[PDB]
RNA sequence: GAGCUGUAAGUAAGCUUUGAUCCAGAGAUUUCCGAAUGGGGAAACCCAGCAUGAGUUAUGUCAUGUUAUCGAUAUGUGAAUACAUAGCAUAUCAGAAGGCACACCCGGAGAACUGAAACAUCUUAGUACCCGGAGGAAGAGAAAGAAAAUUCGAUUCCCUUAGUAGCGGCGAGCGAAACGGGAAGAGCCCAAACCAACGUUGGGGUUGUAGGACACUCUAGUUACAAAGGACGACAUUAGACGAAUCAUCUGGAAAGAUGAAUCAAAGAAGGUAAUAAUCCUGUAGUCGAAAAUGUUGUCUCUCUUGAGUGGAUCCUGAGUACGACGGAGCACGUGAAAUUCCGUCGGAAUCUGGGAGGACCAUCUCCUAAGGCUAAAUACUCUCUAGUGACCGAUAGUGAACCAGUACCGUGAGGGAAAGGUGAAAAGCACCCCGGAAGGGGAGUGAAAUAGAACCUGAAACCGUGUGCU
RNA sequence: AAGCAGUAAAUGUGGAGCCGUAGCGAAAGCGAGUCUGAAUAGGGCGUUUAGUAUUUGGUCGUAGACCCGAAACCAGGUGAU
RNA sequence: GAGGGUAGCGGAGAAAUUCCAAUCGAACCUGGAGAUAGCUGGUUCUCUCCGAAAUAGCUUUAGGGCUAGCCUCAAGUGAUGA
RNA sequence: UGAGUAGCGAAAGACGGGUGAGAAUCCCGUCCACCGAUUGACUAAGGUUUCCAGAGGAAGGCUCGUCCGCUCUGGGUUAGU
RNA sequence: UAGGCCCAAGCGACUGUUUAUCAAAAACACAGGUCUCUGCUAAACCGUAAGGUGAUGUAUAGGGGCUGACGCCUGCCCGGU
RNA sequence: UCCUAAGGUAGCGAAAUUCCUUGUCGGGUAAGUUCCGACCCGCACGAAAGGCGUAACGAUUUGGGCACUGUCUCAACGAGAGACUCGGUGAAAUCAUAGUACCUGUGAAGAUGCAGGUUACCCGCGACAGGACGGAAAGACCCCGUGGAGCUUUACUGUAGCCUGAUAUUGAAAUUCGGCUUUCUAACCCGCACCACUUAUCGUGGUGGGAGACAGUGUCAGGCGGGCAGUUUGA
């Protein structure tokens, strides 16, 4: 039947005009004190899916 | 054959849980109790839940 | 409207134009077992009571009715125990039971393998299996609704909303509704106030723009809900009847083929006939037709029938109900901030200046009026009957079964389960002679053909034999 | 699209609905520009701004999913010849 | 010897994991059912062109998988390759 | 294919006369051999016509068969104790 | 047709029973000893309801554990369970 | 002198128990790792998962004797059935095709089939068992699979039961700091006696006794729980 997007990735990207996929950063839940003052302001900033993982999970986003 | 012969209440059916959240069957019976009720004839003994024995009730 | 006595041929004896056989409607007969029901029992068996009759000097034997249990109703009806009440006896009952299409529907109860790359929450899944109750459908159904517009107005089904909102060891995974576009489309009856009669039965009364009671002037048959018995013409189904048009030659065993002359068509769908037929046969298009039975509809008869606004002093509008705590379940929603609704236990309201809902909760606004009941249509399925269809099979295929198949056979039992089609157009199925005890064969005949002779259309390979060129 | 009409057709009719013409931001929101930020200061994602409907071929997902093969588990029955 | 009783989440056992229809560390039959199988085996006609790997990282991972490296096809830039 | 190979399921037969297309194997006779707390006579369970007579030799009988528990046709089971 | 006998040692008192289909034994049972539970709708067992066994019995009786004829005996320890 | 609750008593002991070990000494034999009798450095005996003995019993396990014998030195002869020849009838496991020699080498490291050499005219019948890693059973040993089943426990999570408290059924009086505690009868209970249905004491009803707001039963809560169930136990 109809196929089913997957409900934990859609949570966490967004779908920009040239037809990638936004995301936020790993490592900023806690321990703060063990990260120096660089890492933890440029963990701020958002990135991008690379290519080598767009070529995994590409279907599992198909409606968005 | 256990009901109550005025409200008609009975046996029910569900789960019982553990504090992981294990289930197993178990069974909800009824608070029926054996009373003289005058009938048309002779009073026989039958199935009365406590339920109906308030408000007043004949016995 | 001329043959017939089923496969099936055989002989024997018969019936039929005074209408056989055959086809359709309506009847009568219908052994025994089986829910099996007089009792018993290892189904298709045995043994009885009572009342009538046949037969016998009489007994013994036979025939026809009736005799289960439970349930509902009239009747006689001591008990223990004065009265009464269990029990008991007889009568009446198209009262019940069992089977069923392993399909569709509603309810009770309810797994596991599997996935999560292990597994316990979760998933498989409210699925398989079991039990009960039905119907031709069932279930639901006339707002204590959806919402936020200048509002709609019972229920069910399809399209979309949408893999969206959300749920989730936030993992695997699960997954909506309202709006809008369509199919189909009617709504109603009770309890209470209150009045009249001897607790009873009649009348009055059914709601949210607030209705009803009381007091004020007062008259459309819907037999599918809405109240329930019947006489009253047209069709449909169940046997059937008419129904156009071609001749000649050649090959051949046989012409429908080839070659020439024609004809019909509201009929050139199909099947057969000695090979390939619009004009040979059964048919086709189109018309005609019903003793009798059943179904569906319509026309009188027939059967019920009370209508709306103004006044609201006063009265009524469903109780151990709603709701709360504890333990569960169901809502897409795993207890989470969980509304909305169901079960068990324990508590437990209000009365129109009332009660509920708008996703914890309070206030304001908007919408509605729970705790009684009934209801066609659009929807699901096919054990079946009738008439048809296919870029579906063609005997190791198609149903397990084209053939005497749920059969041979196998098992104590539940249960498992095959193989096997084809002469010829027509039996015209080889009279007769020869070898032999017979099977089998060689001639002679039938036939277009017998290397088509029933172990029979065509007749491949493996494998087995006989005779021969070179070695 | 459902539905309706039509020979179980072709295609009429049907504009609820869907994709595209404009992005950025968690959201309120603003808009060829928006977010972060005291500050286009710098930086990120956009300003290409041609799609859309049917269909042949390749691959994927949900269904047993290229075929044959377990040791086992659960449910209802049959058996003490 | 004859007639009977106890049935598989069970029965019987002077006790051996012994027996319950030639089968028992849990009987047989029919269903869930085409259970699951990162494991063996198999997978049917013909030509033309190109043509590998047996490595790294992580892994309840080690004969399994995912990304990168190496092959092929289509489009683009074009001198950036040796 | 193995291959005209293994086997042919505990044991004493010989002769004469018949029948016959065909006789080590069928019928008749004589002699000899074996059992005899049983290889004898009844009979329950179980089987279900295997019982008798007249015919037959396709298949079954571990060889043959003119013969049979095999094939065809016709028969046979009688209770007040 | 019909016991071979003797002298010593281990294990089990004895007669019995057992792996149908590779184990018959020193293994199981046994008569005896001991501990413990049970006042009668007894304890214990099957269903885990009704109804039953125990038992138409009543502590010289009934259920469970260990040991195992007979003779001499059976020593120390209550931190731990 | 250290520790602990106690530090093994009587009996027995190279034992169905002893590794060293064929312990050491005697008996038996020409010769004794087995056997019998003693000794005790008991790796690691021991008193009801009993210790030490013990007539009778055993298709039990051991060691030594008399008698006997083809078990043997060391084999030979005879009888019968099969086997061998002939008449009748006539299968099976196995099998890629086969005209299928030896030696030394070589090869996926043990060749009828490859190299070099040496032997050998074609076809049968009776015998033997060296090879064809001979045939029958997808190795039961070993390892692997995030395969399965049975069993155990102070592995994790549950659960059938069994104890305990609150509350409903559940009532009337009266002492004491609505409650502990005492009497009573009407609820509820009796596999207690008698009567009736009724030829039955299963059941029901009645009447006497016993017990009594307890017990039994419903809902909620705490504890115990390998009796039973589902699973995990790394590379």
């Amino acid at each position: 039947p109809k196929m089913k997007t997957h409900r934990g990735a859609a949570k966490r990207v967004k779908r920009t005009a040239s037809g990638q996929l936004k995301r936020s950063r790993a490592f900023t839940s806690h321990l703060f004190a063990n990260k120096s003052t660089k890492q933890k302001r440029q963990l701020r900033k958002a990135r991008l899916v690379s290519k080598s993982d767009m070529k995994r999970v590409k279907q599992l986003l198909a409606y968005k | 054959g256990k009901q109550c012969f005025v409200t008609g209440r009975k046996a029910s059916t569900g789960n019982r849980r553990s504090h992981a959240l294990n289930s197993t069957k178990r069974r909800w019976n009824a608070n029926l109790q054996k009373v003289r009720i005058l009938v048309d004839g002779k009073p026989k003994k039958v199935w009365v839940s406590a339920r109906a024995l308030k408000s007043g009730k004949v016995t």
